[PDB]
């Protein structure tokens, strides 16, 4: 009675592939008949292949602030490189013991394809062209215009042009003066309200602006003119030109290379934690802000006895999330789903209860040498101090 | 589908689209086989010395 | 109880290959649907293959000073022959032993492909001609300019 | 796009496109394969002599 057992492989296609992919749309004006070049890159720059998608993978109408499929849907695989959809992605022997390792795959976005719909003034309908793509039209707009990203909404970076005027061609000295001010009152939609350019409730001095190389050169020149200092007294004078970059940012957090809101300063972390609505065991339904509570890690407690020490319950650096989200706009904080289902330890009502927090600048993202897997090298702020006979 | 704010004629509307990654399915392609036996002789051994 | 083991070869298929490629341009005006027809030369002039470039290597602008894909981003792979792009590019075993031993391998670009987009004067737009490409422009200029 | 210094009627406005090769990835198309077999004998030998 004889068993066998057979195994094999090849060393040119011992593996595939298949990216589950989503589009995003956070322009101005829609695309239809998306098609998007993207590439597979192992390692550092170590392309394994580029795919244009295919005709399983097309997305018909990409709305502006939409995603194709939606945020409910799964998203498309994308698993071909035949034009036909017959062939699959694959990797060598060497690609994939890599990969196994490592863990290491992106996904670039090198180009997109897609058509312009225009208004037909026959039967007053919209019409794709097919023979019009966005390719013709983006390399003009961003030749003869200026560019303003601003994050005063939910601090995501929203991005808009404006068309402003190039002194060194004639046909784009014809349209009309754009001035700092009104470049900001027509895109975003800014105001003043008592003579004082404002956002929704924010004076313009909350704000700071930052420049690229030659913007920077451009703007000291208009307010060595001037005889101005302060720029945020002569925003209705600044004449904007073809091809600026202007970056206005919210003054009051940290940013890092990307420009993302992802540190606090030492002030702004007690302005929206003073109340408290509730107090219990159990229950941390806080007025937390939408401006830090994105930034923000987690939260720690710790118990502080009568002659006083330091000890805290999730001393540890995945004992931290312990942030859930009600239906009511207050961050429901609770204590016991890390705690074994468990109530708290509790010995005695003398004794106080401090709560504190760590944002994102001082939050790592992996476990420290030799026995650093707690809250050692990690900073905080002093935010909660009161008596245990009003929490409880 | 142009967003309010872009209806303006200095205000440029144009699309920013870019593909984002949310799980890699990586399949070793190897084939395998078992294989069964089951022999039986029967001998007729004579001698004749 | 027994070990066995089999490793099979082909002596005529025995590699592929998978360049990675991008695009400069170094010139004065802007090229449309960019196909550069390139080859890959293997010691001093023997060339393994020459591949017009596919869809999916495909430049849809490229301004001057410019490159595709952008210098942030990870070159584009080049590992197709067919017209569809499903026969890889491959070597024999006398090219594959001496690639391993000199590693000499160049890329020529013997032509380029592209279209020019001109204005139209009706409504402004700028809008790609699919029927005429820059090799009936590019020797006008050489005959009448100076360098 | 045509650069500054080309929108004078006696300047050529014209592309310079060339491909440059940064990695060249080459796989050995080879196949590797093995075999396990397990095997027991159960012989009951007879002679009549």
């Amino acid at each position: 009675r004889t068993w066998a057992e057979t195994m094999g492989l090849n060393t040119a296609d011992t593996a595939r592939l298949n990216a589950n992919i989503r589009y995003v749309n956070t322009g101005t004006a829609p695309i239809y008949n998306v098609l998007p070049t993207t590439s597979l890159v192992l390692g550092k720059n170590q392309t394994l292949a580029t795919i244009k998608a295919k005709e399983n993978q097309l997305s018909q109408i990409l709305a502006p602030n939409n995603y194709y499929p939606s945020k409910n849907l799964a998203p498309i695989a994308l698993n071909a490189q035949d034009d036909f959809s017959s062939t699959p992605i694959t990797m060598n022997y060497n690609q994939f013991l890599e990969l196994e390792k490592t863990k290491q795959l992106r996904l670039d976005t090198d180009q997109v394809y897609g058509n312009i719909a225009t208004y037909n003034f026959e039967n007053g309908r919209v019409r794709v062209d097919t023979g019009s793509n966005w390719s013709e039209v983006l390399p003009q707009i961003q030749e003869t215009t200026a560019r303003i990203i601003f994050n005063g909404k939910d601090l995501n970076l929203v991005e808009r042009r404006i068309a402003a005027v190039n002194p060194s061609d004639p046909l784009e000295t014809t349209k009309p003066d754009m001035t700092l001010k009104e470049a900001l009152k027509i895109a975003f939609g800014f105001n003043e309200p008592n003579g004082n350019l404002q956002y929704q409730g924010k004076d313009i001095t909350e704000f700071d602006f930052n420049f690229d190389q030659q913007t920077s050169q451009n703007i000291k020149n208009q307010l060595a003119e001037l005889n101005a200092t302060n720029i945020y007294t002569v925003l209705d004078k600044i004449k904007l030109n073809a091809k600026m970059n202007i970056l206005i940012r919210d003054k009051r957090f940290h940013y890092d290379r990307n420009n993302i809101a992802v540190g606090a300063d030492e002030s702004v972390v007690k302005e929206a934690h003073r109340e408290v609505i509730n107090s219990s065991t159990e229950g941390l339904l806080l007025n937390i802000d939408k401006d830090i509570r994105k930034i923000l890690s987690g939260y720690i407690v710790e118990i502080e006895d009568t002659e006083g020490l330091k000890e805290v319950i999730n001393d540890r650096y995945d004992m931290l999330n312990i942030s859930s989200l009600r239906q009511d706009g207050k961050t429901f904080i609770d204590f016991k789903k890390y705690n074994d289902k468990l109530p708290l330890y509790i010995s005695n009502p003398n004794y106080k209860v401090n709560v504190y927090a760590v944002t994102k600048e001082n939050t790592i993202i992996n476990p420290s040498e030799n026995g650093d897997t707690s809250t050692n090298g990690i900073k905080k702020i002093l935010i909660f101090s009161k008596k245990g006979y009003e929490i409880g | 589908n142009v967003s309010p704010e872009a209806r303006h004629p200095l205000v440029a509307a144009y699309p920013i689209v870019h593909v984002d990654m949310e799980n890699i399915i990586l399949s070793k392609n190897e084939d395998q086989s078992t294989q069964n036996t089951d022999s039986q002789t029967r001998t007729i051994s004579k001698n004749t010395s």
